[PDB]
């Protein structure tokens, strides 16, 4: 499975901004479809994972309130909305996805997925 | 052990799936049928190096250990081989704390496809439980 972002790059604090992940192949095997990011200094850490067939999302602390992961899962798709977006938002995000089901309690682990897209820079000023 | 669809029921039953997690009956007894085709030996190798076992086909990536995935989870805690007994009690237990972890019956693959918007009481029609 390939995972296709877009959207990103600059944006301005407190301001917003949407990811696009978009999978390939047939609809149904996609379990999760997860972001990622990684920040300067830090390690790959989940943010924002979504159960594609209940919907279902479970966040990060630090992004509770502020981002939103949501689907259209007749097209494969994912998409983060950055809201009131701060400086320890800046960082590279990558959409990982499943085939198999993972405990909640993984969901937000990188080394639950499988499937991973290209990283996409997000810059807070 | 290959069951028969009524005996499963019945089996499923006894161990109080009906309406586990608001499952009712049909939806366990059809998940056995196309996860295993109702045979407790069932196994499946995963391209992750996981297996899935036994009658609703448990991922040993998470859910039981047969040493084969160094830092795979053993949420169910016991080993892989429980799974393929002729009787089902280990898969049963091990399927409620699945059902429970929060995304109901889709954790299963094969009810997702075959099962899910279905008729699923037609699985347990005619069987006398
Ligand atoms: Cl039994
Ligand atoms: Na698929
Ligand atoms: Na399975
Ligand atoms: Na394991």
């Amino acid at each position: 499975v390939q995972l296709v972002e877009s959207g990103g790059g600059s944006v301005q604090a407190g301001g917003s901004l949407r990811l696009s992940c978009a999978a390939s192949g047939s609809t149904d095997s996609i379990e999760y479809m997860t972001w990622f990011r990684q920040a300067p200094g830090k390690a790959r850490e989940g943010v924002a994972a979504l159960y594609t067939h209940t919907g279902n999302t479970y966040y990060t602390d630090s992004v509770k309130g502020r981002f939103t992961i949501s689907q259209d899962k007749a097209k494969n798709m994912a998409y983060l909305r950055m809201d009131s977006v701060k400086s320890e938002d800046t960082a590279i995000y990558t959409c990982g996805a499943t085939r198999k089901y993972v405990p909640v309690r993984f969901a937000l682990d990188q080394s639950s997925y499988d499937y991973w897209g290209q990283g996409t820079q997000v810059t807070v000023s | 052990k290959v069951f028969g669809r009524c005996e499963l029921a019945a089996a499923m039953k006894r161990h109080g799936l009906d309406n586990y997690r608001g499952y009712s009956l049909g939806n366990w007894v059809c998940a056995a049928k196309f996860e295993s085709n109702f045979n407790t030996q069932a196994t499946n190798r995963n391209t992750d190096g996981s297996t899935d076992y036994g009658i609703l086909q448990i991922n040993s990536r998470w859910w039981c250990n047969d040493g084969r995935t160094p830092g795979s989870r053993n949420l169910c805690n016991i080993p892989c081989s429980a799974l393929l007994s002729s009787d089902i009690t280990a898969s049963v237990n091990c399927a409620k704390k699945i059902v429970s972890d929060g995304n109901g019956m889709n954790a299963w693959v094969a009810w997702r496809n075959r099962c899910k918007g279905t008729d699923v009481q037609a699985w347990i029609r005619g069987c006398r439980l």
